[PDB]
Order: structure tokens, then sequence, then C-alpha cells
């Protein structure tokens, strides 16, 4: 992910 | 301080987690925080944010262990299946030791926990142990007896193997092979 985590 | 709307996200997840799940958060961040946080667990995430160690990816990992795929969609808009592939890389914000114990407990069911206790009686000799205590509780229980150490498990693999849980045993092996973290003061 990390790309779906940045959501914050 | 610093206001930021990140506080709101942190506050919302605390309310959603059950008291049972809330315990896991303390356990997982136990290494990161020496229980310096006041009695309220809400403050636990708050102090982590101040340290800057609070990554969103970590939150996704934290919510996943407590089996809260539902909250992932609402808070981080993360797909449940995405977590499975994402965790494939097996990334850990904190030492895998703490997470390893939490993850294994999650895999084991209520029946498995009871059976595990009987095996522990032979080595423990019938110490302060009961079916009431959860798997997570069992992990810290062994710490008192010093039967299990971060760099030496051995016993954990044997008992789990008896329960015919090869997958759990395999995961533990990864941890043992992950000792070369090169982490020191």
């Amino acid at each position: 992910d990390f790309s779906r985590n940045l959501y914050d | 301080m610093g206001r930021s709307d990140s506080a709101e996200v942190i506050h919302q997840v605390e309310e959603a987690l059950d008291t049972d799940e809330k315990e896991m958060l303390l356990f997982l961040c136990r290494d990161v925080a020496i229980d310096v946080v006041p009695p309220n667990v809400r403050d636990l995430l708050d102090i982590l944010r101040e340290r800057g160690k609070l990554s969103v990816g970590d939150l996704a990992e934290l919510l996943y262990r407590v089996r809260r795929f539902d909250l992932l969609k609402r808070i981080l808009k993360m797909d449940r299946k995405a977590v499975e592939t994402h965790l494939l890389r097996n990334p850990h914000l904190v030492s895998d030791y703490r997470v390893l114990m939490a993850e294994i407990g999650e895999d084991l069911d209520k029946s498995d926990v009871s059976s595990l206790i009987g095996l522990m009686k032979d080595y423990m000799g019938r110490g302060k142990i009961s079916k009431e205590k959860s798997f997570l509780d069992l992990v810290v229980e062994l710490e008192k007896l010093n039967l299990v150490a971060p760099d030496q498990l051995d016993l954990l693999e044997k008992c789990l193997k008896n329960i015919h849980r090869i997958d759990l045993k395999t995961k533990i092996q990864k941890y043992k092979q992950l000792e070369h973290h090169h982490h020191h003061h």
C-alpha cells in the first residue's frame, strides 16, 4: 500500500 | 499542539475500537511507549503523533490485526484485499516481535487458546493461568516466567505445532531469521 495509506 | 485535523482521525478510531481491541493497541505500541500515556488510551495515539512515528500505513496495520477491515474503508478508504497484498512485503513500523504475537493470537480461535493452555501446563507446571485469559494475555504471562524471550522462542513453535498450526510456525521462523535488524543504541 503506502499508496492507500497517505489517506490519513 | 499544532492543531491539525489529524487529531480528529485519531480520536474517531479510538471510539470505534472495542475494549478488547483497545488492549491490542497498547500491546502493539507497548514497545514504542512505556505506558507513559495517562490512564486513557486515547492519549496513546496522541503521544505517538507528537513523536512523528505515527504513519498512516501503521494505522492500517493496527486496524487490520484487530480484524477491523470495515473501519479501514471508513477511515483510510483502504480495501481489505489491498491489505493482504500490502502486508505481503511484511512491513513493520515497530519490531516484528510485538506484532508477531498479536497477529498469531488473531489467527488462533477461542478453542485453540484453551488447547494451548493444556500444553503450557507441562512446562509452566500449572502457574497463574486460566482459560479466561486471552491469547494476548498469555504472551505477557510467559514474560513473567521468562520462558519466552525476544531472541529465543523455541517453546512457542513447539506448542503451536502440536495444535497442528504449521502456518503460525512458519511465520515465527521469519521473525527468527529477521533478528539481523542491526538495531542498537
